[PDB]
RNA sequence: AUAUGUUAAGUGGAAAAGGAUGUGGCGUUGCC
RNA sequence: UUGGCACCUCGAUGUCGGCUCAUCGCAUCCUGGGGCUGUAGUCGGUCCCAAGGGUUGGGCUGUUCGCCCAUUAAAGCGGUACGCGAGCUGGGUUCAGAACGUCGUGAGACAGUUCGGUCCCUAUCCGUCGUGGGCGUAGGAAAUUUGAGAGGAGCUGUCCUU
RNA sequence: GGGAUAAGUGCUGAAAGCAUCUAAGCAUGAAGCCCCCCUCAAGAUGAGAUUUCCCAACUUCGGUUAUAAGAUCCCUCAAAG
């Protein structure tokens, strides 16, 4: 995963969502995953 | 929500007794499923039941239609089980049983241990298919999930553990 | 097996069965008896007093520690037992022994080879930095005043003061120390001796107490 | 010129007894340092203690609100370089309750001679019953 | 202490570009 | 780090580097746990958690730096008056002598270089390392112990087999 | 070897008819955290516990005495210093 200070989406399969307080991007292409929003 | 606004429907072939907070669902092939539910406003019938949020809020809609969730998985699961079939792929994957037990042969220099535990059931249809027969689909993932953990498929070959049809990755190394 | 008590008498060697070379030490025991047994109700924990050494019986006026006192000759008498120098108690045993007083024989020792003992001396005077903790001494190639000292004792101003634990002279060994995995090579009545693999702290003539293997 | 001024022959001392269920840690431990002081008492002498002695009963049920049992860490150091020993509020009271009472109670006395002397008048225990029942203790209800 | 709201981070009780289905308000439109 | 200000010290705060002896931060070099890979495997890259322990011996130089030889699991980067002279050395530099290149008419100066050269102290008080004596612990004593708390240790390789 | 965890991985699950490791609930997961291993430790003034030993004469003092159990002075020494 990608841990960058701008998390937004990269495709259109790609949703927002947030854990623990952590903005987070999943994804189905593991690629395109991130966190720390 | 509407998922929370829906009908449980009891089919009366089960027995729900609502004990004050608790629900304790019984039916021809589940005893002693009782949950730990909050404070919500239901009915307390036979041959159906509805669940009803006291207030309205963002903390009301949540919870209303997660406990309709849950008594609603907990009626199914004396009305049938929920069974998760876990697949081997690749040569020499073997599951042997034992009493109560499921020894898996997969590719390490020892066989993997799975220990069955109450409620649940292990079958195993071919050497390399693993079926696991329960009344709580928490229960049923939970053993479902610790034995596909030991060999998760490789996106190469796909050799490994899985669950049914084709949803892995594919790479080609070569 | 049980624990016992005894007394290091001096380092030997036998010859293993194959035709091993095998550094001993010797060890007495004898006169070991089972003078109390604390249990959980009277004492929170529970373990087995047991005696040693045989000390002489009560006299009216005695100057040294040879003869019993009153006390302590009371202590005994509840058990049916003689004076006993080394009172010393025994936990993680499983109390089949008896408060009045029982044997504690070396033929215990038979089954069990891997043993731990605590020693209770070692024996040094007030000592010096490279002595006590191994450091280092300084140059002579230079006109060096430095050689057997301690070295800088910390940091200047923003310190202010010397840490707890910094390492200085004082009054080195006599601690107790256990030597762990030890193992038994053979035992001997009639002599009452146990013979155990290496070297027991502190000198001839001191107490020993062996028991069976924590790990 | 007429201000009456307590004396050990006066102060007649009393025995209190609450319980710390379903209570706030802190709204409980200032009322009952409040206790302890004798602020409690018209006869009230600064230079000598007119308090009363407390009993505090089921310390295993005092609560905290929030994300308290995670977050407020107990730190302490043993004077040696590097030693700063910490432990949650949450560890602390199901292994040793009646020290995070009585800590939390006593940081709110005065560290003077007569502030300790006024701290050691509280009995913490976690659990229902207590030693102390030929001393008449009272039942007080916080307010 | 009294009355009406805000938030849930212990913010309160240090700090920016920028990122986000966190939650409250008013307003304004497009399909019901 | 090179600086900028000129706020403490000129009835005086000893300057390098190394030795001896440590302590702390994490922005992690090794070891441990993982996500992605343009990850087939053995090796790698790059991010995230993590400070428990460990982190070499020589040649050249006053060398800190640096380059090289042979290793190592690895040869981390920083703070503590660039830690440390009431602990040590004193090579360098900032003493006096004397010589070279250059500058000055000159006495003499360095953009530099070279040979040499007295480093003081019977520790009060705090601090640290050991050891005793007084009293207390509601009679006076002998032994054996619980453990609130505190300290210590904590590293890794290489072969054989599956 | 035991417990709780970080990053990570999840099971059921709604807010949001689907999806979703999270909001409720239930797991798993480090040489690191607390135990387990070794030493100190009741001046821990909160001064703990167990076993044993000693326990009458004189007063109106209401307290005193010496002596009991025990320990030192003094002397011969070492495993200690």
């Amino acid at each position: 995963m990608k841990v960058r200070p701008s998390v937004k989406p990269i495709c259109e399969k790609c949703k927002v969502i947030k854990r623990k307080g952590k903005v987070m991007v999943i994804c189905e292409n593991p690629k395109h995953k991130q966190r720390q929003g | 929500s509407r998922v929370g606004k829906k009908i449980i429907d009891i089919p009366s072939d089960v027995t729900v007794s609502f004990d004050g907070n608790h629900v304790t669902v019984k039916g021809p092939k589940g005893e002693l499923s009782r949950t730990l539910n909050e404070r919500m406003t239901f009915k307390q019938e036979e041959n159906t039941i509805e669940v009803v949020r006291p207030s309205d809020s963002k903390e009301d809609r949540t919870n209303h239609g997660t406990t309709r969730a849950l008594l609603n998985n907990m009626v199914q699961g004396v009305s049938q089980g929920y069974v998760k079939v876990l697949e081997l792929v690749g040569v020499g994957y073997r599951a042997q049983m034992q009493g109560k037990d499921l020894i898996l042969n997969v590719g390490y220099s020892h066989p993997v241990e799975i220990k069955a535990e109450e409620n649940i059931t292990f079958s195993v249809e071919k050497n390399t298919v693993v079926k696991v027969e329960g009344i709580s689909k928490e229960q049923v993932g939970a053993l479902a999930s610790n034995i596909r953990s030991v060999r998760p498929p490789e996106p190469y070959k796909g050799k490994g553990i899985r669950y049914q049809g084709e949803y892995v990755r594919r790479k080609e190394g070569k | 097996t049980k624990g016992i008590l005894g007394r290091k008498i001096g380092m030997t060697q036998v010859f293993g069965e194959n035709g091993e070379l095998i550094p001993v030490t010797v060890v007495e025991a004898k006169e070991n008896v089972v003078l109390q047994k604390k249990t959980v109700e009277v004492d929170g924990y529970n373990a087995i007093q047991v005696g040693f050494e045989d000390k002489k019986a009560y006299k009216k006026d005695a100057k040294s520690n040879k003869y019993a006192n009153k006390p302590a000759e009371g202590h005994a008498k509840k058990a049916d037992a003689a004076p006993k120098r080394f009172i010393r108690e025994f936990r993680n045993v499983d109390v089949d022994a008896y408060e009045v007083g029982q044997e504690v024989s070396v033929d215990t020792f038979v089954a069990g080879d891997v043993i731990d003992v605590t020693g209770v001396s070692k024996g040094k005077g007030f000592q010096g930095a490279i002595k006590r903790h191994g450091q280092s001494r300084g140059p002579m190639s230079h006109g060096s005043h430095f050689h057997r000292a301690p070295g800088s004792v910390g940091m200047a101003s923003d310190a202010s003061r010397v840490f707890k634990g910094q390492k200085m002279p004082g009054r080195m060994g006599g601690n107790t120390v256990t030597v762990q995995n030890l193992e038994v090579v053979q035992v001997d009545t009639e002599n009452k001796v146990i013979l155990v693999k290496g070297n027991v702290p502190g000198p001839k003539k001191g107490l020993v107490e062996i028991r069976t293997s924590i790990k | 010129r007429q201000t009456f001024m307590a004396n050990e022959s006066n102060i007649e001392r009393k025995w209190y007894v609450i319980d710390a269920e379903g209570q706030t840690l802190g709204r409980l431990s200032s009322e009952v340092a409040s206790i302890l002081r004798g602020k409690n008492k018209v006869t009230y002498t600064p230079h000598v203690d007119t308090g009363d002695y407390v009993i505090v009963i089921n310390a295993s049920k005092i609560e905290f609100t929030g994300n308290k049992e995670t977050d407020k860490v107990y730190y302490r150091h043993s004077n040696h370089p590097g030693g700063i020993k910490s432990i949650t509020a949450g560890e602390l009271r199901r292994t040793n309750p009646e020290r995070l009472i009585e800590n939390s109670i006593k940081g709110m006395l005065p560290s003077t001679r007569l502030g300790e002397k006024q701290g050691k008048k509280l009995f913490v225990y976690g659990g229902a019953e207590h030693p102390h029942a030929a001393q008449q203790p009272e039942n007080y209800e916080l307010r």
